[PDB]
């Protein structure tokens, strides 16, 4: 049986669906990861394509290609699992305890051979997956790192947000790699516009979503802290936002609400547009529900 | 145990 | 006289046994899951069914009273600027403190990371005046504020402030004897006067992150010749130590981090 609370739900180009879940209450606090060839079948453990247990909770995960998951563990570890050739087992590749606290999130740089992570130890670290070692570490923030987002357009650049009202852009290619970008209330989630080089959106704890250019336009969309943002795969994105109000809001390019849903009965924890039909959504929250929304577009 | 196991670093 | 301060506990029995085998004698664990945020006002989140925390039957009553030390959830911000966040933080803090008392934890850790904690003091005093004398309240506080320790990596962009934070908190709580300090040691140390003043406080525990340990020729972890003075002066105070972090010296076992700390104690000046 799988742990109740789903933590993340990430699609892959083929169409499979990877659900990382953890049991935040009860006797055991372990975690697990599941892979479904047919997303609709989930979360029934019997219909899962593959699955495995992990020693500690899965704070956040991310695909690293056609096979490979970079899992962030609350045990202060950054694990890398790799699926078998036939995609029947989730094998482990390496686990590194290089953080002194829970790892909030991890992202994969555009090149795909490197990754980044930030922890509640107010520290960020950049990893090389092939060398399975840490290249650089930065205690730039003065508080716990809340979110990290690698640029999908150009390599070696990423955004970081912390609980000290700082939004730092990074460029490791040059000395003094960190800058500061601002407009307020603490940032809580970040996303990069996929079809634009330097336009990115960030949410604040009050439920307001703002659109900024690296070289601001805001809207009140939620009544509580935004937990994530995921741009749509279309040629004209349809940014989707979820918050602790147990609500989903799909917005236009001008941050005007276009569709809303409340099928979840608890915290919505992740959403991801399907890569087979751009109209299908797929959201998971701690209510142990996986909901597919036919967003109008 | 090891000679200098607690010896001070430079 | 040492603790591990683990922020992840897959299974309580396993973690406790492993920590005991490493030479420690008490464990600093989170009573609630650090990431299990809870809502207390707005539906439907307030109706979250099922258990909210591991049952207390897992350990004998004596075990809770002596070996475990609670830690407040990291997502609780009583002094936040958002009213809903503030109320959620207050409710969560009260619930966690009440659960800690129910278990009978000898000590409980609370973090200080911001210059304003008036609401936290209010909540803590409201809790203290309930009538249970079971537990103390260690207040984590660093020597150097994070804002003064950042690596100066940003391009776009006074040491007593931490003691000012401690003083304001303890005066808000009316010098209650149940409030003690859990001084946290950073890589760099402040001037001699700051530490001398800091040693005049009721420090009950000291936190030594593994990140501050140097490396000896052989390879085992070791402290610098200036940290030794502070450790000795604390030992004179008979303060408890809490080795936190991970095995930065991966080659050696975590037990080493503590064995060295014993070498100082048995080599203390006569």
């Amino acid at each position: 049986c799988m742990e109740r609370q789903l933590e993340a739900a990430r699609y892959r180009s083929d169409g499979a669906l990877l659900l990382g879940a953890s049991s935040l209450s009860g006797r055991c606090w372990a975690g697990s990861l599941w892979l479904f060839k047919d997303p609709c079948a989930a979360p029934n453990e019997g219909f899962c394509s593959a699955g495995v247990q992990t020693e500690a909770g899965v704070a956040d995960l991310t695909w690293v290609g056609e096979r490979g998951i970079l899992v962030a563990s609350d045990s202060g570890a950054v694990e890398l699992w790799e699926l078998d050739e036939n995609e029947t087992l989730i094998v482990s590749k390496f686990c590194k305890y290089e953080h002194d606290d829970i790892v909030s999130t991890v992202s994969v740089l555009s090149s795909g051979t490197q990754a980044v992570s930030g922890s509640k130890d107010i520290c960020i670290k950049v990893w090389d997956l092939a060398q399975q070692v840490v290249l650089s570490s930065y205690r730039a923030h003065a508080a716990q790192v809340t979110c990290v987002a690698a640029s999908p357009h150009k390599d070696s650049v990423f955004l970081s947000c912390s609980e000290d009202n700082r939004i730092l852009l990074w460029d490791t290619r040059c000395p003094k790699p960190a800058s500061q970008i601002g407009c307020g209330y603490l940032p809580t989630s970040l996303a990069w516009h996929p079809q634009q080089s330097e336009v990115f959106v960030f949410g604040d704890e009050n439920g307001t979503v703002s659109l900024v250019d690296t070289k601001v336009l805001s809207s009140a969309v939620h009544s509580q802290c935004v937990t994530g943002l995921v741009f749509s795969p279309h040629s004209v994105p349809f940014l989707a936002s979820l918050s602790e109000d147990c609500s989903l809001a799909v917005l236009d390019s001008s941050l005007s609400e276009l569709f809303r849903s409340q099928a979840h009965r608890d915290f919505v924890r992740d959403a991801t547009w399907s890569p087979l039909n751009h109209s299908l959504l797929t959201t998971v929250g701690w209510d142990h529900q996986v909901v597919h929304h036919v967003v109008p577009t | 145990t090891v000679a200098g196991q607690f010896e001070d670093a430079d | 006289s040492s603790g591990r301060d683990l922020n992840c506990v897959p299974e309580i029995a396993d973690t406790l046994g492993a920590v005991a085998k490493q030479g420690f004698d008490f464990l600093c664990m989170p009573v609630f899951h650090p990431r299990f945020k809870r809502e207390f006002i707005q539906e439907p989140a307030k109706n979250r069914p099922g258990p909210q925390t591991r049952s207390d039957l897992l350990l004998s009553g004596r075990d809770w009273n002596t070996l475990i030390v609670g830690k407040l959830s990291p997502w609780i911000r009583p002094d936040s600027k958002v009213e809903k966040i503030r109320r959620n933080s207050e409710a969560a803090m009260l619930q966690e403190l009440n659960f800690g008392a129910y278990l009978g934890l000898p000590a409980f850790l609370l973090p200080l990371n911001q210059e304003d904690n008036t609401n936290l003091a209010r909540v803590l005093t409201n809790h203290i005046h309930t009538g249970h004398h079971s537990s103390m309240f260690w207040m984590r506080v660093p020597l150097v504020a994070p804002e003064d320790l950042r690596d100066d990596i940003i391009e776009n962009a006074g040491e007593e402030k931490t003691w000012m934070w401690w003083h304001n908190f303890r005066t808000l709580c009316d010098y209650s004897k149940r409030i003690a300090v859990a001084l946290e040691i950073g890589a760099d140390l402040p001037s001699n006067h700051v530490i001398d003043r800091w040693l005049g406080e009721p420090i009950k525990a000291a936190i030594l992150p593994t990140s501050i340990f140097l490396t000896n020729k052989k390879g085992f972890p070791v402290l610098s010749k200036m940290h030794q003075r502070l450790i000795f002066r604390l030992l004179k105070l008979e303060v408890q130590f809490i080795i936190t972090g991970t095995n930065h010296h991966s080659e050696k076992e975590f037990c080493s981090y503590l064995q060295y700390l014993e070498y100082l104690s048995q080599n203390r000046p006569p």
